[PDB]
Parts: C-alpha cells; structure tokens; sequence
C-alpha cells in the first residue's frame, strides 16, 4: 500500500517542508537520507540503504522551491521531483490554468506516473493547495481535471486552504476561490477545508503563541496528516483505510467539504499540569474553539463524524465517550442519519520534532466531520464575490489573457445551485 | 531569471539612478571596483536580475544612460560606483532639447531614440526571461519627458507582454523650476495613460516636505532626494531578489492594485525614515511600521488621500516579521477608518513579507496605495496649461517644430476625461 | 544631392522589411 | 578469440582515443584486446597528439598510420587522389595483424561519413577488406551528420557518396548522431555546455558492452556472429539505432533506484536514442538487449513482455518473437574524470526498425537541392569523379528508400 | 610538414609583412636575433611551416621582400624583427615603377621576376610538402599590383595543384589616394579572377572606420591597420601550426566556402576587438564572440553584406570552448536571418575549433563570408573606369607601355560578366 503527495503554490511547497521533515523524524531518518518496513507507504527504499519521499513540489516560481534544494534535506528529495516554473501566475487564476498552466501540468504529469508505477498496491494521491493563489487555484483545477481522467478510481485528499473570510492578503481572491470550487466540485473525492484565521486563533489560545509565523501554521497541519496516515503506517486496535472515507463520510456525490480538528494542542506547561484521558480529548475534539475553518456547527446539523485516536486508547471508552456526546443536545445529526460516527483507535504515539511548539502528549484525537456549517462559508464568499462582479472589476485582467463573460455566469450559478443543494439535504 | 532592464533618462534620471545603483550594489556586497566581496552565499543567488558577470568577479549594472547633454554623463563617470557601468551603455546625444517638449518628442527625438532602442535590445536578449522594464524620468524637463515618453511608447510597441514601471516627479506650482511645466506635463500624462503598464507619482514638494519633518535634515541637497528614491526603487523589488514567508513579485502587485486599466497612477511611501536625533528613541514593531507608514505627512505625492477614497492599497514589509501581526494591522488601519477606503471592494490592501532588511536597519515596510486623491495633480495641472493655452502663450516654441494646435486640444480633452473618471469611480 | 537622400531612405524602408520578414519566417518555423 | 579495431579520421581515433583507454582501465579476458589496433589519417596532427601523449609507450610506433596531407572534407580526393598511397600500406599491415590472431571474430571500424578521410578512404579500405575476406564481419559504428546540427558544408555530398558503399560491405551498421548526443547529455547527464570528448566517452560505453560477451563469463552469451543472425532480416537492412542506460550523473544516480523493469523501459524512449529519429513513426523489426553486471533472467524476461504488451510501441506483423536478450556477469567500469557514475547494471540496446526510413529522406532534399544546381560539383569532379556517380548514388538511396516502405508493410 | 612559402610585394607588402613576421615570431617565442626563447613545447614541433633551422638555432623566415624602391627594404632592415631575415631573400629592382600598373607588369617587372622566381624555388623545393604560397599587396599601386600580379600568374604555371592565398587591399573612392586607382584595380582583378585560388578583400575605410568606432583610436597610424591585417592572417592558418578539436586546412576552407569557381572573393572580420577602457567590463563567451562576428559593421571591407545575401560562411575558433556551443551558435543566426541566407543552400556556415588562443587573448575568432554583396565594389569601381576611358584620361601614360584599347575593354568586360553572376547567385 502506498500514497503519494503533491504540493502545488507557495502555501503547498511549504506545507511539505514541515510535513516531510515530521516523517523522517518519527521513522528515525537523517535529513541525507539513510538510517543509522513501515516506512514503505511514503518512502521509496533504492536498495542501497537511501529513502527517497513519494512527493513532487510544483510552482510557477522559483524563489521557494530553490531554498528548499538548499536547506537540510538537500538530499532527501530526488532533484526531478521538485518541479519549478519560470514565472508565477501572480494571484490570477486564468493565468494559471490558460496560459502559463498549459506549459507546465503536462511535465508533471509524466513525473507522477511513474512515482504511480513505482508503488504497487496505491491507496491514492493526496493534494495540498490554496486556492486564494493562481498557481493552487489554477493549474490545480486543471492537474485535478487531467488527474480525473487518467486514474478515476483512485482517492484525492484534497487538503485545500480557504481564504478567511476577514483577514486576508490578496484582493482578488474571491474570484479565484469561486472559479477553483466550480471544478474542485466534480473532481476532488474528499475535500479537507483548512481557513488560516482558525488556525491563528489556535496558536493564540492554545499554544498560547502571540506571534506566530507560518511556520508554527504548517506544522501542526503535518500532525493532522500524520494522525490521519498512522492508521496506514502502523497497527492498531481499530485501523481505517484511505477508502474509508470515501463511503463513510460524504452521503451525496456532491457534498464532500469536511471540518477538521485535533486534540489536544496544548504547550509545553499545560501538559504537565493537566491531565490527558480519552474523555477530554473526545470532549475538545468537538468545541468550536479547536476548529481549523471558520464556521459554527452549533448552527449547522452533522452528516456523519470521523475520529481518529493516537497512543495509549483502549477501545471500550471511546465507545462510552461518543456515546455521552450523542446524548447532549448542543449538538444535532441529521434525521436521514440514526448513527453519524466513524470511529479509530492506533497505537502510535505522536512524535515530537525539536524545534516545534508542540508538546509530547501521551494521547490525541484528530477528528473530521462533515455538517452543514459549510454551507455558511461558501454563501459567505458569494456575497463579496458578487459585490465587485456586477461593476465588472478586476474582469479585464482574467479575460484579457483569454477568458470571457460566460465563464464568470456559469461558475457563478453552479456555486449558487450548490447553496440551494445543501439547503434541502438539510430539511 | 526574473529580469528588470534598467533606463535612465534626463538630468533627473541620471542622479536618481546613479544613487540606486550605489544602493543596491551596496546590497549585494560589490564594491566600487565592481568585484564581489560578499560573505553569504545569499547575496549571489539572485545577482541575474540586475547584473552581468563580467571576469573575475566583475559584475556590471543592467542599466542604460540616455540624455542630450554630456555634464551628466560625466558626473556619473566621475562619483564613487561610477567605473561599474559599461561605457556603452551611455548612449548619448549632443544637441540639447531644452525644456522643449516639442524638441524632446519630434525633432532631436527622432535621431536618439533608434541609438537607445538598439541598446536596450541587446540588453534585453543578452538575458533570458524580462519580468519588464524600470524607467526614471521627470515630466517637466525636456529630454526626459518628451524623449523617455517616446522611448516608453516605442518599448510598448515591442515587447507588449512585459510589465513596466516608470518613476516620474510631476511639476507643482510651489515647486516651479521651469515656466512651461504645465505644457509638458500635460502632453506627457496623454502618453502615460495609454502606454505605461503602471506610474508611480512623485514629486520634489513632498520630498522636501519630508526631509523638513522626518528626516530633520540641515542641508537637504538632491543626494539625499535621491536616497529616499532609490529606498523606495530598492524596497518594491526586493522580493524577485530574496525569499520570503509571503513573496510578491511586480505583476502580482499590478493586477492586485489596478482595478481598471486606465487607473494606474500611485501614490507611495517608504518606512522607516527618522531622523538621526530620534532614532535612538524608537521601537521595531509592526504597529509602529504601520501608522507611520498610513500617515498622509509621510506620503512622496502633494495629494492627500483623505481627500479622496482609497481604491486599493499595498504594504512591502522587510525583515524577520510574524505574519499573523502583519494582517491584523491590516485589518485594524481598514475597519477603523472605513469612510477612506471604497466600498465596493473588502479588503482593500494587498500584502507581502520579505526576509532580508535592508543594511543599516532591522525591519522596513514600503507602502504603494492606488487613491483616487490622485486627480488634485490632474486638476492642479490643467488650469495652468488652461491659462497659457486659451491665450496662446510660449505656444509658438511647440508649434514651428511639428505640432498643431489639435494636439493641445486632444491632451487637454484626455487628460479632461482622465480627471472626470477617476472622479465618477470616486 | 535629392536623388541621394532617395537612395538612403528606400534602402532603410527595404531593411525594415526585410526585418520583419525574418520574423514572419521563424514564426512559421516554430509553429510547424 | 579476438577482434580487432580500425579507426579513420579526426572522428575516428579521438574515438579510439576514449575508447582504449577504457580497455586497458577496464582490464586471459584481455586476449581478445591485448593493442590490436590501426589509427590511420592523412592530416597528421591528431595522430601525432597521441605519439607524444600519455599513451606513448602503450602503442607501438608503426601502429599510428598517418598521411601527409589532408583530404578536405573531399570524398573524391579521399577515395581517389590520395586515399590510393596510404590505404595499401594500411592494409598490408591490418593482414599481419590478422595473422597475429587465430580465431578472428572480425574487425570494428569507427569512422564519420561527414569528412572526406572518414567517409572516403572509409568506403576504400571496406572495399578492399570485403574481397580479401569475405566471411569475416566487419562493424561499422558510423557518425551521420544531423539534420539541424551540422559543422560542414558539402556533407550532404559525403554522406550520400558514402553510404552507397557502406550498404554492401559492412556487415552491421550502427546509426550515430550528435544532435541525439548532444541531447542525451543535456536532458540526462544535465551538461549544458558538452565537447566532443564527452561524446566519445559514452560512444566507448557501447562498444565495450556489447563486446563483453566475449571477454567475461556471463548467463547468456553473445557473439558478434549473433548479431548477425538475430537483428538483420535482409540482406541490405542493416542500419541499428542506439540506446543505453542509464546515462546518469554522480548524484541522481544513488537518489534513483536503477532496476532491470524501468531501465528496459527507459532504453526504448525516444527521449534516450544515439540517432535524431522518432521511432513511433516506424514500427520495431528486431530488438537486442544487453545487460551487464546484477541480472538474473527472470527479470529481463518480465521486462520484455511489459514492452510486447505496450501500445506506445509497435512491431512489424512478422516477428513475435521480435527479440534478443543477453546477459555479461561483470558490471561496467568508470573512467576518472568521466561523467557516469557506477551502477550494479546496465543495458545497451540495439534495434532495427522503419524509423531509420526517415532519416535517408530527409537527406534526400539537402543533397537534391544543392546538386540541382551543381553546387560544390566541381570540386570533386576535377578530384577524378564525374556526374555519373551522383546521380547513381542519388537512385541508390531512392531504391532503399522504397525497400523500407515495402518491407514496413 | 605542411608548409607556407610567403612572398610580399610593394611597400604595402613589405610593411603588412613586417608586422606580420613580428607577430608570428612572438607566437613561437623566437626572439629579434633568431634564436628560441619559448616557454611551452606546443611552439616547437611547428615552426616548420614558417621557418627554417639554419645553424645554431637560427630560425630563419621562409619569407620573400619584393619591392622597386629602397626605402621600404632600408625600413625594414632598420626595426626590429628585422635582422631576423635571410639578406639573399631581399630581391629587389632599382628603378622604381610609381603608380604605373604598366611598370609594374610589363617594363620593370620584365627583369625583377627572373630574380624573385629563382628565390622562390630554391625556397620552396628546400621544404618536402608544399601547402601553398601566401601573398600581401595592393590593387592601387604600381609595384605591388603589377609585379605581385604577374608573379601570382607564373607561380601558378609551374605550381598548378598547389594552394595559393592572396590578402590584397582594393581602393575605394571614400579614400583615394592616387588618381588612377580605377585603371589599376580593375585590370588587376582580370588576372585576380584566373589566378588566385582565393582573395581576401580588404580595404582602408572599413579599417579605418574599425578603429574609429570599436577600438576608439585617436591617431591610427598604418601600424595599427597593419595589426589588425596581420592578426587575420595568422588566424586563418593557426590550424596548421596547432592541434584542436577539429582542424581546418586552407583547402578544407576553400571547398567549403567556394560554390563556383569563379566566385573566390571573401570578406574578413577578427574578434574580439575592444577599446582598452572597456576590455574588463565584458564576458568571453561564445556568444559575445559571435555577436561581434556577425555584424554587418565589422568587415574588413567596405561592403555592407546585408546588401545582399551570404552564399556561405566560415568561422575559426581558437581556445577551450564546447562544440555544440558553436554549432547551435551558427544554427541560431542562420534560422532567425532567414532572408539574408541563400535557399537553396543549407548549412551555409562552416565551423573549426583550435585548442591555442593567440598570445594574450583567451578566445578568439575569425570570419569569412562569401557574399554576394561584394559586387556592389566591383560596379562601384567599374563606373570610375568608364569615367576616365569614356574620355581617355590618363590613358597614353598606359598605351604608350604596350596596353593596347582591347586590355581596357577586357578588363571592363571581365568586370561586367562577374558582376552579373553574383547577381545571378543572389
Ligand atoms: N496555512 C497557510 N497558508 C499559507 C501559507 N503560506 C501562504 N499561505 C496562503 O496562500 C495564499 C496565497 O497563495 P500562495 O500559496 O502564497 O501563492 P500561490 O498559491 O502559489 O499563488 P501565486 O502567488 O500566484 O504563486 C495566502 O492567502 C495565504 O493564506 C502557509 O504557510 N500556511
Ligand atoms: N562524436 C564525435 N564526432 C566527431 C569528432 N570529431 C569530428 N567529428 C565529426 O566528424 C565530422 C567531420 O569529419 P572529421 O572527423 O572531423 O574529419 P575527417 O573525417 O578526418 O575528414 P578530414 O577533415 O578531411 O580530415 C563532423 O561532422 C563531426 O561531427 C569527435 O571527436 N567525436
Ligand atoms: N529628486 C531629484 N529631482 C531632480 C534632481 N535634479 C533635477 N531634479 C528635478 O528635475 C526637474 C527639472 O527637470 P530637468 O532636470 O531639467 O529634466 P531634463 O532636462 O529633461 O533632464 C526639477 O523640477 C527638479 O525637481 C535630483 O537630483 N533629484
Ligand atoms: N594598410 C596599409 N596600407 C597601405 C600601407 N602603405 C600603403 N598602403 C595603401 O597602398 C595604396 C598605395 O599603394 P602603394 O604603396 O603605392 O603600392 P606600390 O607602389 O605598388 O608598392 C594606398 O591606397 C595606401 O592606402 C600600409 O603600410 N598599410
Ligand atoms: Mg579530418
């Protein structure tokens, strides 16, 4: 079984650089690439004691590729692997999937199959983009599109990031965001939503970081993948497939946007003072407080729930604790959905990186959920996506290079035909 | 790979270039001599952008030198960090325009403009992928307006694909070291607004307003004039030269600033800039970056915003910076005076982080707003072309070289409109 | 001296041409 | 059992000048080397670069044949005028040398049609070979100028008069370019900026992996008489396109994980062929394939049946059996200053096809142009040639042309 | 082994030669009194070709002065590199023919060519394997053109199959320095056109024009023009004398760049040639070198080439350099000036690489265009000479030496017919 990982954009190349280097520190991997079999899901062995990561980091432009060929893992990654473009689409999504998109998909494609052929019994692919960019947005609509046609059977875990909805850094953002769900709609099996003021609320509270940077960002995202994949890398008491979630989790061919927490983010003091059970942890995998997209599920009905669980679990109490979840009200399931639970117990640990912010906690739970919350985001993008479209702003730059009208009215109400869609599996 | 060729016309180019390139060199540790001398490996990485490896270390500047009288080119040979550029790139005529816009644009023009056009051809294949073209020029003289305008339309027509940044200081009535200011404005703004890709407003007013205050200086000669440009050049293309948490190259900053295609002229500041008396007593934050930055006493136009609206607006941070911190102010300078900032668009400002301070200081910021205070210049500018032109005054210098009177009319008219339709998205 | 001045503006007229049938040319080259 | 090499030209020995110094840094194995070898030119400033180089004492002094002056990229001055002084000399040693061994596989020539030394005093001293011999194979690893790429000017012309005879007097003939080598150093060995010495050293990696068989002892031998049977199924198709792999630098080489699946597959890409020609235009007559050093044969026989059951690809309607595999024990050697880096295995694949069709063609109109109008004719008809062998050799390539579109059907 | 017999005539002879022997001696360490003084061994085994052991380690030229006038042998005697000479080889008339092609060919040359065609075979047949006989002077003078040129005609009837280079200047009316500069050149390229095996054109307005523009001299004087010439001539056969990567003999030149025979006209350019201000403030790659090569502005000629088209093109290579930059390098000019390249020829560029630099240079390179331009000459001459003949000016000091009307008109003929296959070719 294996699982290969593209990273596409600035936010995407980054957020590998923090995921790969928790790998090669949990699997006891030095940074040039050997060991002083579970490690067969991500890294390939070339037989002369040298680990290779399934993994191709792609972009338009070259500046954060470049520091990677230059860090540490210099000789971690295959140098073919990590693809780099000339020039960005600079935050212009038809930039990125007409005209400089066209160039460069195409080699990536003839690199990932053979990172395909290499592996034997793939599980899938996973992906991680922004689509606030061009290059994520862009020519990730369009690799999502070829990679439809070629493979079809196969999961995409699509790990996207959203543009929060107050702070933000670009300004045509919400026309990239609603063209890129037009076709992350139709393509993308199971669709993970990671906003970026939700995650500075965790670091602020939680960690109790005051100035966090990106990189405190990234790494606890390694940690989500790293609980989510424990269940491929290692045994457990009750272990869950990548194909899993495909059934278990998304009850229409189009409602696939999952909520993600984990559980316990917590520093290097609180641990020591405080107690760490399966209760409590299944208790704040829940709360709003702990949410990585900025949205309530107070106000939205769950679909069905996911629950991972790492370390010392025995399986008799996450019973028990989901079962006093149930039986509180402040949170709902659909009626369609007696039972609304996928639950997951592994016994590995997380391991710690130094240099991180997190501490070592006997216990997590890393939880992903589906509700109807989502559908309050995406009317909530719609309202200032439309503001600006009617006085036709910002337009003549997308269809100077090549786009018209139609494409913005046609997106447009298949994203509105998406707001009445998830209005009535909710009645 | 990312490239930017380099053109400096007129009096007013020559000095502003020649301290940038003093600057910038200083940046990437070559000395005078024009050999690396450097200690991190950093520095190297991204010398393709505004250099050539000569031998043995010699790096020269990409840059092209062009006017019409040769007391600037030898001023340029003669300073410190003069010996680095090519003495080929002084393409040079002999003549004089003259504070003559008409003899700038038609007639010494017209045998110039081909020596220029053929050195920045080979400037431009000699590299391998343009990110665009950086011109410095004035808009009151005669051989940088009327010659660059010329040189600016001639490079649109060629490459067309490629962005362009122009830096240009407009005439103002409290500033007024030529009489036909407004006769040459005037003619080029028409041109500006229908070839250049984006503008940057400047003005000598403002910068003497800001050496007054802020720096406190004694003696504000033109060098330091000068060094506050060439911070401000240095500042908004750092990030092709270094890497960054949140990179933002020139044409990510283009499409995010410029909603419509005729509304491309900016206003821009750089922080910080204190003086030597109260730099001691400061702090390096975020917050201290920002309301300095935002405030109307630091910007480089004669145009305050607050007598307009905010279009949308730009912030280039430098140094070791938390992102999180550079948002939320962000935001906070945004929903507070919400009246300044147009409706119709949220989140108004784009924003950028580089990982590389300028040497002298720990962190930095440049701010590039896109206002519709704009037009007061507009404004300011065409009731004085108004008061020669409805009485026929110094036209006949314009007239026996080429131009006809329809000329004037059709400038008056779109720079007329151009004022007309700033005010209609205002 | 006019006939002159003839001769040195149809050659530079003829140059251009023969410039801008170059390009023309290479075009077709590449996108073949 | 021993083979002797034959080198002619400037191409020729700085060949031969890459290629034994990996003999003699690679090595009883070594009887069938140990030189038995004949440098011979009319320019006499190459040769002599090596009388005085490192490998003075290595070669024997009457061993460097060369001329007094040279031909001039002139098939009729290297073939009449003055290929007539040298080439008797040269032969009537080759004979001795050839008395020297006893179980004479055959003779390998390295030479490049483009000049006039290469291409014709080549042609001559084939054709008096041919009739002293006979039965003896005769390789010929030949350099064909490329369509783009080209240094000289009246190659057209050498080319053509050359290969009329290289058709009926080499036994197995090997297409080489140096656009493809100049490619293959550029998209796998990433250097940018190649000479001709790296060429030459990657020329010599071919050679000497199929000329393994017969110095170590392997799983599955191969004979130079077993290219004779098993590629060739005409009497006058034999022209081989080239490949090897894999061609790998110092550093991506650990990085990748060389196996027999993916290097079979690699050395049938077009991406990695020694001659600019697109073989998906043609369709596959006969492959061979060499490996050396870590092979077992179940691998090399899955490998084959992935490349039979691919659709990319496609072979004539005759052959199922479209193959010829072979296996060398001891893995291939490095050179100090060489670009490839060492690996447990390798393979060198050598196939025939229609692909080849192409490229005579597009010879065809650079020679029909230029001799339409009697370009550089008279060169060579006051060297002692005359119109008639143009235009015979011109019909001669127009018979081989329609020869592969028949045969192709 | 190969070897060069060299034979100059007249007083532009003698001083091209001069400074031509001055620096073949440098590149093979030989001092000013003969004996060697080199450092490498690669100048030793080569010295042959140029020179002959005498005794002692007497390396003497194998070189011929030929002149009419004293004045020029008692210079060359006089400087340095001059005692380095064989006095035997100093053949040499005493009356002095003056401008007068009828002297120079018919009275006074009736009793020098016995004496110098005597030195010239004891010299030649004292060498085993002739290459061929290389030959300076002049189509404007009398003792240089008439006698060089009947030489030319008598070698080439005892030595028919043996090559024969001619680096010969032609007047042009931009620079006229004798009146009957029409009468002389023209019935000297009638013998120029059966005799030679190939004539590199030179003139003085492009040399002149060279060292005005991209050399920037103050004061060219002819030693520096005769620099430039010699520098040309020992590129065109360093690869005899030198081993490379690929060799290029003067016949491998000649079948490459002459498509008919009587087309054997070249045009030359030497790179790279700097002003000394600006030597350090450039690359030494192959592309700048080939920048250089290809400009229409840098022929030796005055003869633009994009007048007309290329038939083909030759470029020797001297120093460590990659092949297949020279190859793509000429692909490259040959694909996007598609128009100035005839058709029907492909591969119009014939290429060689040399592994020895000259001294003090890193890279160098030597063109030699067969276009079709250079008719524009031959018409530019051929309408001087029907000025004077129309009208029999000047014509008795020529009739009345044995040229008879039917040697003007032939000449006038022979000029007429090859004007028209160039233009036939083009
Ligand atoms: N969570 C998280 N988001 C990031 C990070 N870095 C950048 N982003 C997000 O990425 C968005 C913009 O896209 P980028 O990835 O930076 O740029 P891009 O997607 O490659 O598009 P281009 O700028 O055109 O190349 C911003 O809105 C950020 O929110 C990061 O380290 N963590
Ligand atoms: N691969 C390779 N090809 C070479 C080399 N040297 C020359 N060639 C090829 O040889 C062709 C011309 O023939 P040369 O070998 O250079 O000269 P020649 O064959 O001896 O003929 P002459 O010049 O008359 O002596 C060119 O097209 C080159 O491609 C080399 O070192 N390696
Ligand atoms: N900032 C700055 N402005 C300058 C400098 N020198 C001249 N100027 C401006 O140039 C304007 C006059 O333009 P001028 O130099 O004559 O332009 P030119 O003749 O076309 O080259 C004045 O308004 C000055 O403010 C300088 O060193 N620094
Ligand atoms: N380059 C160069 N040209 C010369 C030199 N001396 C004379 N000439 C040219 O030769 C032409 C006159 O030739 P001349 O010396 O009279 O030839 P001669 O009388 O037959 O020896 C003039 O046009 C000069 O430009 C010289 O030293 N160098
Ligand atoms: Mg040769």
């Amino acid at each position: 079984r294996e699982v290969i990982s593209i990273h596409i954009g600035q936010a995407g190349i980054q957020v590998g650089n923090a995921c790969w280097e928790l790998y090669c520190l949990e699997h006891g991997i030095q940074p040039d690439g050997q060991m002083p079999d579970a490690f067969n899901t991500f890294f390939s062995e070339t037989g002369a004691g040298k680990h290779v990561p399934r993994c191709i980091f792609l972009d338009l432009e070259p500046t954060v590729v470049d520091e990677v060929r230059t860090g540490t893992y210099r000789q971690l990654f295959h140098p073919e692997q990590l693809i780099s473009g000339k020039e960005d689409a600079a935050n212009n999504f038809a930039r990125g999937h007409y005209t400089i998109g066209k160039e460069i998909v195409d080699l990536a494609l003839d690199r990932i199959r053979k990172l395909a052929d290499n592996c034997t019994g793939l599980q899938g692919f996973l992906v991680f983009n922004a689509v606030g960019g061009g290059t994520g947005s862009g020519l990730g609509s369009l690799l999502l599109e070829r990679l439809s046609v070629d493979y079809g059977k196969k999961s995409k875990l699509g790990f996207t990031v959203y543009p929060s909805p107050q702070v933000s850094t670009a300004v045509v953002e919400p026309y990239n965001s609603v063209l890129s769900t037009h076709s992350l709609l139709e393509h993308t099996d199971v669709a993970v939503m990671l906003d970026n003021e939700a995650i500075y609320d965790i670091c602020r509270r939680s960690l109790d970081i005051e100035r966090p940077t990106y990189t405190n960002l990234n790494r606890l995202i390694a940690q989500v993948i790293s609980s989510l994949t424990a269940s491929l890398r290692f045994d457990g008491a009750l272990n869950v497939d990548i194909t899993e979630f495909q059934t278990n989790l998304v009850p229409y061919p189009r409602i696939h946007f999952m909520l993600s927490s984990y559980a316990p983010i917590i520093s290097a003091e609180k641990a020591y003072h405080e107690q760490l059970s399966v209760a409590e942890i299944t208790n704040a995998a829940f709360e709003p407080a702990s949410m990585m997209v900025k949205c309530d599920p107070r106000h939205g009905k769950y679909m069905a729930c996911c629950l991972m669980y790492r370390g010392d679990v025995v399986p008799k109490d996450v019973n028990a604790s989901v079962a006093t979840i149930k039986t509180k009200r402040t949170i709902q399931f659909v009626d369609w959905c007696p039972t609304g639970f996928k639950c997951g117990i592994n016994y590995q640990p997380p391991t710690v990186v130094p240099g991180g912010d997190l501490a070592k906690v006997q216990r997590a739970v890393c939880m992903i959920s589906n509700s109807t919350a989502i559908g309050e985001i995406f009317s909530r993008l719609d309202h200032k996506f439309d503001l600006m479209y009617a006085k036709r702003a910002f337009v003549h730059w997308y269809v100077g290079e090549g786009m018209e009208e139609g494409e913005f009215s046609e997106a447009r109400e298949d994203l509105a035909a998406l707001e009445k869609d998830f209005e009535e599996v909710g009645a | 790979m990312r490239e930017i060729v380099h053109i400096q016309g007129g009096q007013c180019g020559n000095q502003i270039g020649a301290k940038f390139w003093e600057v910038v060199s200083d940046e990437h540790g070559i000395d005078p001599t024009g050999t690396y001398h450097g200690d991190s490996d950093l520095q190297l990485e991204r010398i393709n952008v505004y250099f050539n490896e000569a031998t043995g270390g010699r790096y020269v500047p990409r840059a092209i030198l062009m006017d019409l009288e040769p007391g600037t080119m030898d001023s340029v040979r003669s300073g410190p960090y003069g010996q680095i550029f090519r003495p080929d790139n002084f393409v040079f005529g002999q003549t004089g325009a003259g504070n003559n816009w008409a003899k700038g644009h038609y007639t010494e023009g017209a045998e110039l403009i081909d020596s220029v056009l053929d050195v920045v051809r080979k400037e431009a294949e000699s590299c391998d992928c343009l990110q665009g073209f950086q011109v410095c020029h004035s808009l009151g003289g005669g051989t940088g307006s009327g010659m660059g305008t010329l040189l600016i339309s001639k490079i649109r027509e060629e490459y067309p694909d490629r962005m362009m940044l122009t830096f240009s200081v407009v005439p103002s009535p409290k500033v007024s070291d030529t009489v036909v200011e407004p006769y040459n404005a005037t003619l080029s703004v028409h041109q500006l607004v229908e070839n250049a890709d984006e503008c940057m407003v400047l003005d000598n007013e403002a910068l003497y307003d800001i050496c007054f205050r802020t720096l406190k200086l004694t003696t504000p000669t033109f060098g330091d004039l000068n060094h506050l440009i060439s911070a401000v050049m240095s500042g908004i293309t750092c990030c092709l030269r270094f890497p960054g948490q949140l990179n933002a190259d020139l044409r990510k900053l283009a499409v995010n600033l410029i909603p419509f295609p005729r509304l491309h002229f900016f206003m821009v500041g750089f922080t910080p800039l204190t003086s030597r008396g109260s730099q001691q007593y400061r702090a390096l934050t975020v917050p201290e970056l920002t309301q300095q930055m935002w405030d109307a006493k630091n910007m480089m136009c004669a145009a305050d915003p607050r007598h307009g609206r905010y279009l949308t607006a730009s912030a280039l941070f430098r140094g070791r910076m938390s992102t999180k911190e550079v948002d939320e102010q962000m935001l906070n300078v945004q929903n507070k005076n919400s009246s300044y900032f147009v409706e119709w668009i949220p989140n108004n400002v784009k924003s950028s982080v580089c990982d590389i301070p300028p040497k002298g200081l720990k962190m930095s910021a440049t701010f590039i707003g896109n206002s519709t205070a704009i037009q007061e210049m507009f404004k300011r500018v065409s009731e004085q072309f108004t008061a020669m032109f409805r009485r026929k005054a110094f036209l006949h210098w314009y007239t026996g070289e080429g131009m006809d009177e329809m000329e004037f009319t059709e400038a008056e008219s779109n720079m007329n409109d151009l004022v007309s339709e700033y005010q209609q998205y205002q | 001296e006019a006939q002159q001045n003839d001769i040195k503006a149809l050659r530079r007229e003829l140059e251009l041409k023969k410039a801008k049938l170059n390009e023309l040319h290479e075009d077709v080259r590449r996108k073949e």
